RNA sequence: CGUCGCUACUACCGAUUGGAUGGUUUAGUGAGGCCCUCGGAUCGGCCCCGCCGGGGUGCCCUGGCGGAGCGCUG
RNA sequence: CGCCGGGCAGCUUCCGGGAAACCAAAGUCUUUGGGUUCCGGGGGGAGUAUGGUUGCAAAGCUGAAACUUAAAGGAAUUGACGG
RNA sequence: UAGCGUAUAUUAAAGUUGCUGCAGUUAAAAAGCUCGUAGUUGGAUCUUGGGAGCGGGCGUCCCCGCCCUCUCGGCGGGGCCCGAAGCGUUUACUUUGAAAAAAUUAGAGUGUUCAAAGCAGGCCCGAGCCGCCUGGAUACCGCAGCUAGGAAUAAUGGAAUAGGA
RNA sequence: UACCUGGUUGAUCCUGCCAGUAGCAUAUGCUUGUCUCAAAGAUUAAGCCAUGCAUGUCUAAGUACGCACGGCCGGUACAGUGAAACUGCGAAUGGCUCAUUAAAUCAGUUAUGGUUCCUUUGGUCGCUCGCCACUUGGAUAACUGUGGUAAUUCUAGAGCUAAUACAUGCCGACGGGCGCUGACCCCCUUCGCGGGGGGGAUGCGUGCAUUUAUCAGUGGUGACUCUAGAUAACCUCGGGCCGAUCGCACGCCCCCCGUGGCGGCGACGACCCAUUCGAACGUCUGCCCUAUCAACUUUCGAUGGUAGUCGCCGUGCCUACCAUGGUGACCACGGGUGACGGGGAAUCAGGGUUCGAUUCCGGAGAGGGAGCCUGAGAAACGGCUACCACAUCCAAGGAAGGCAGCA
RNA sequence: AAUGUAGGUAAGGGAAGUCGGCAAGCCGGAUCCGUAACUUCGGGAUAAGGAUUGGCUCUAAGGGCUGGGUCGGUCGCGGCC
């Protein structure tokens, strides 16, 4: 699909596109430069984020978001929203009186950048805390790992 | 609250102030200044409880208003001025100088110093940024900022600020093997040598320090003030040399003192 | 008054939240500026911390930058032609942060001849003889001609911008926020963005 | 052990489209504040200039009455 | 005539348990923890009232409270009594 | 005993709410029976013993030494050494350290005349002491979050159309 | 101190509850000599309140022509003490109470690289080339005088007078530099052309802050669309800064001369930055009872996307256009609470069970709602406006209220 | 003119008229909400109740037909591979 599906022109604000097409610029074909950054904390930016064409202002690598605070992880539950998914974190809550634990869970809506294309329900996603992206979204998917997959039958 | 608070309850006061319970309901409530109110020593309690020069807040107010209290080379008439860490307190009428340093028990001790040592003061740089016209700047652990420092000075190093000028004479790099002092947390007031620094990106860096006796502890990076080049301090250390000794070897020290005095 | 609180909204689960306090001042909202086009009118509102905000109620000039030519001029805004958010903003000619407008290309043309010495926007010439005759020749020396003829080669303007200059009106996108800063700065649309907005306008009408 | 008969007490059903007091809301009306577009009771400046005046010499340096320029303006 | 496995049981036993009757399970429990489900909290009021739900109906499931009461019960022993 | 009675809420008694730790044939109690999803719980199995000297005394006790790789070793080219990078899973667990307001709790010191308390105080003064010595500790602070050791137990993965190292 | 006893029977072992027993915490009854601490209108009524007080403030260093006093030392702007008043600051803290409030408040943790911040402290304040400066203008207080009303901390008219109030506005640094524009000129390969550079007359902008757009990559983070540079321009008449301020001792230069220029210590002040006090919304985990509450949310924002508006800022906070999502037996949603949360308190083998209105921290509220002005900070109530409920005075025309502050 | 027959209006009250609301009156279409007891579970139901409705100037959304060639390597300014 083409990236211009919105009413406004989708573009990366940092990159200037109209760099004075002149004789010394052999047009065509000049590829548009891509803005990207490493997000720190040892996470490597994916090659799809490096050399894709998608526009996402909330992408951790090609958007205006900084990853700071808590780095945690979850399991993909549903992928029904636009550019964002819901994940389930499973934890054990300790009840002192019975010296036993209690299986609990919480659902978190996290933003999924288009640089992660092969994301399926059940995968393990490492997410990082960012500024509030929506009413219920405060985390970005920084890493995706398959759940006993890496092959299709 | 609809605005800032300007009262401090007596029991909610910082523990290291050593204020009792029955004397009042309120605490000094130090004014805003170079140091946070959690780790500052206001002049009212410094001159009323640590030195006993004053019996009341009115008496310490009289002493302050007669302009005898010089802090860092400047006369301060504020009764509740937050003194803070290693600011030189100078009284020229009685002719002594004080350096405000934590003891082994994490409390500000009455440390007396010579005038020639009091003429200088150590500071821990808290940030280094370049401002307009490309002018480097330097903000210390006080609110003190200076322009045009040595470019070799990096973040959380120590600088020697000579008073009455405010300029830099020398500096100590934060390096492994340098004498430091813990300025916060449980190990508050312990003198030792920087032995290791583990750094956690996105979080607090933890530095491991071994003292003279070999008791190795650790603390967060923000709670460290380098005070010497390698092992020789650049200031006068208080009694006990910042060597925290446990209650087991404190009790027999007390007993030996009682035996010697009796 | 108008409140920007989060507690009046339903919970993520859909449950209804009950407020634990009345409306506070710091969570206030103010009526929209709704900047129109006309003689300059700017009101001042005091904001949190005693600082200042400018409600541009009406504006007619704006500082727009070419970008490709790096020429930035204070020109006149004629009207609004497209708005991504609402069509009603175009109809009421409301200047907002991302609406695209028609601006006078006279200063950009003046810079173009004063810098490159090429007829931009002209049809047949010989219509401004006391000025254009000077600005074409200048009877300048060998070195100055060596500067100008060297600058000739990269004096190429896209055909879309050329058509706009012939019409006398460029179309440019605002970048500032009127009603927050009180001004209507922006940048001249050109390139793929220009083609995208041209196609949007033509699909809207015609 | 149960019915029946008498006396207490406690609840239940029950016509009465029962009654009372709270709470939450639809709708209608809607004070007041704030914002926007007008509005202009008044208060000022310049153009004052019916004039005596006037000095570098009818050509005013202006020291006041005065009409009012019946405009430009805040 | 024997052996093995899975059953329905029986006799016997100071294994042990239990208030005992009895039970090789109702044992391996103050020397208390193999996994897990349901479920009781003095007797009545009461499986009642009300609400919900199922049913053609009869009724089934879920299910109180006010109030009342010092016992109601279990197993055994001795006696009395037995159409 | 200058205090004692009564009413009421609550705690212990109550192993009569039972996680520790109750019961369910007959006392009140296991669904008529079976299947069955959530929930809970899940068999065995992958490193053990051989080493040297300090050694819970090889004193055949054993403080204990154990007989990961690769990058400039900061004492473009030395053995005189220790720093830049990753962990040949991810966790739970355990230990350590940091950071965790004070008061209260425990608890160190201190003859408040004793004590509940308080955070004070004590030494000489021969009278000149034109003043000396101190204290205002320490512990705990669940759960969650952070850091560094251990790897038994428990879960979870790696190479099977090899799309493996 | 890891504890039991009486009561079902003719009698016995049990189950089982009833009663006894001990503590603390409210009330109450009786009694009460000393002394040291010490809770105290929370429970019902966050019900209603007379009266009185509870927030005002001046240094040498903003403005004194009050006679209200007073040195005069006597020919003088102002000695000095100073009421009143303007100005500045504070009144947003403290104190009270616990009604609301069930992932809400709150506790621990963490972030603001997503914000603002009075004051204090430290930077910065000749960085800008641009007919009063030996100091500009008007008004108003206090004050005199004339009144109105029954009333109030109500005020009108008239006449004066000041500023660190309110406005206006230079000089100085200042000599220039820099970047574009470049008249022309000179040296040049010289040669018949091109030439490679040097100057430069005349013009236009130069500093910090703001708002855009573009380029390059002095310091810093784990990670900037950071900081600092360079360019093109902006820079809002309800419009940023670039001192028309006040005390204290008083001295230096005198060629030019002879009245001018220099001076120290402060105070006040500032655009901006830092710091301090914070504040605000965020991240993770954690709360009692209830299913005779099992499906909720979503037209009228519910979950997300894009672009905006608004806000101090991030965000459905709101709007437009799209998508159809989001939460639930791991208890959603609804309801109850005689629920403010926590630090903590009672009881005490261990484990627990109850209680925390109450002096510390945090939150909320000021009869019930709601809306605002000022200010850095309030949706303030010992501030205002309106409605409702109570309620005071009244000459009936009006006027004035808020004890969950101390009594 | 009366009285009638058919049709209207009427202040304030609102069935007090009458055997009796007889007669008249009220309501009424459409759109958006929202709808109870009871029930043979189909209904009740247009329940009840409330809001909107003109003119003018626009803005969106909901369709159908055709054609998309890389070319003279060529002659049936055009045709086969
Ligand atoms: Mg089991
Ligand atoms: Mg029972
Ligand atoms: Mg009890
Ligand atoms: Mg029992
Ligand atoms: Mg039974
Ligand atoms: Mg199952
Ligand atoms: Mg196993
Ligand atoms: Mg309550
Ligand atoms: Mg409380
Ligand atoms: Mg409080
Ligand atoms: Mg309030
Ligand atoms: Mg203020
Ligand atoms: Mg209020
Ligand atoms: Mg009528
Ligand atoms: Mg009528
Ligand atoms: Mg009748
Ligand atoms: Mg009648
Ligand atoms: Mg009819
Ligand atoms: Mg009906
Ligand atoms: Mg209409």
């Amino acid at each position: 699909a083409d990236i211009q599906t919105e009413r406004a022109y989708q573009k990366q604000p940092t990159i200037f596109q109209n760099k004075k097409r002149v004789l010394l610029g052999e047009t065509g074909k000049e590829k548009l430069p891509r803005y990207y950054k490493n997000i720190g904390l040892g996470f490597k930016t994916p090659k799809e984020a490096i050399e894709g064409t998608y526009i996402d202002k909330k992408c951790p690598f090609t958007g205006n978001v900084s990853i700071r605070g808590r780095i945690l992880s979850g399991v993909v539950t549903k992928m029904k929203m636009q550019r964002t998914i819901v994940i389930r974190r499973d934890y054990l809550h300790y009840i002192r009186k019975y010296n036993r634990f209690e299986k609990r869970h919480k659902n978190m809506s996290v933003h999924l950048s288009p640089c992660f294309r092969d994301v399926q329900i059940g995968d393990i996603v490492t997410v990082g805390e960012c500024r509030p992206l929506s009413k219920t979204v405060r985390f970005n998917v920084l890493k995706v790992t398959k759940a006993a997959g890496t092959k299709k039958q | 609250a609809r605005g800032p608070k300007k009262h401090l309850k007596r029991v909610a006061a910082p523990k290291h102030w050593m204020l009792d319970k029955l004397t009042g309901v309120f605490a000094p409530r130090p004014s805003t200044g170079p140091h946070k109110l959690r780790e500052c020593l206001p002049l009212i309690i410094f001159l009323r409880n640590r030195l006993k020069y004053a019996l009341t807040g009115d008496e310490v107010k009289k002493i302050c208003m007669q302009r005898f209290i010089k802090i860092d080379g400047k006369v301060r008439t504020d009764i509740t001025y937050p003194a803070g860490f290693m600011d030189v307190i100078s009284i020229d009428k009685t002719g002594e100088n004080f350096r405000l340093i934590y003891d082994t028990k994490g409390r500000f001790a009455v440390h007396r110093i010579t005038p020639e040592e009091a003429k200088y003061k150590l500071c821990k740089v808290r940030k280094i940024f370049v401002g307009t016209k490309g002018i480097p700047h330097l903000v210390t652990h006080d609110a003190r900022t200076i322009r045009y420092p040595d470019p070799l000075i990096k973040v959380n190093d120590t600088i020697q600020i000579d008073l009455e000028t405010g300029k830099i004479t020398d500096f100590i790099k934060f390096d492994t093997g340098n004498l430091c002092m813990v300025t916060g947390g449980a190990n508050l007031g312990r003198i030792g040598v920087i032995t290791n620094r583990e750094r956690h990106p996105g979080s607090f860096d933890v530095v491991h320090v071994k003292d003279a006796n070999g008791n190795s502890f650790a603390t967060r990076l923000s709670n460290i003030f380098v005070i010497g080049k390698g092992n020789k301090p650049w200031i006068s250390l208080p009694r006990g040399k910042g060597i925290r000794l446990t209650i087991a070897e404190e009790r027999d020290k007390r007993l030996a003192a009682k035996q010697s005095s009796g | 008054g108008i409140s920007r609180d989060n507690w009046h909204k339903r919970r993520k689960t859909g449950g209804k939240r009950k407020p634990y306090h009345k409306k506070r001042k710091y969570e206030l909202g103010r009526p929209a500026a709704n900047t129109k086009i006309g003689p300059r009118r700017i009101h001042t509102v005091r904001v949190r911390g005693g600082n200042k905000k400018y409600r541009a109620l009406r504006l007619d000039v704006g500082n727009f930058s070419w970008g490709s030519e790096c020429c930035t001029r204070k020109t006149r805004i004629i009207d609004v032609v497209y708005n991504a958010s609402n069509n009603e903003l175009v109809r009421t000619k409301t200047l907002v942060k991302n609406c695209i407008v028609l601006i006078d290309s006279t200063p950009y043309r003046q810079w173009y001849e004063s810098h490159y010495a090429l007829p931009l926007g002209r049809k047949k010439g010989a219509k401004l003889t006391p000025e254009e005759e000077e600005i074409l020749n200048k009877k300048r020396s060998k070195k100055i001609q060596k500067k100008y003829d060297e600058r000739k080669k990269n004096a190429k303007i896209s055909s879309l911008l050329e058509e706009q200059f012939q019409q006398g009106k460029l179309l440019a996108c605002i970048a500032s926020r009127p009603g927050q800063c009180g001004r209507a700065d922006g940048y001249v649309l050109e390139g793929k963005e220009l083609e995208f907005y041209l196609r949007k306008i033509k699909a809207r009408k015609g």
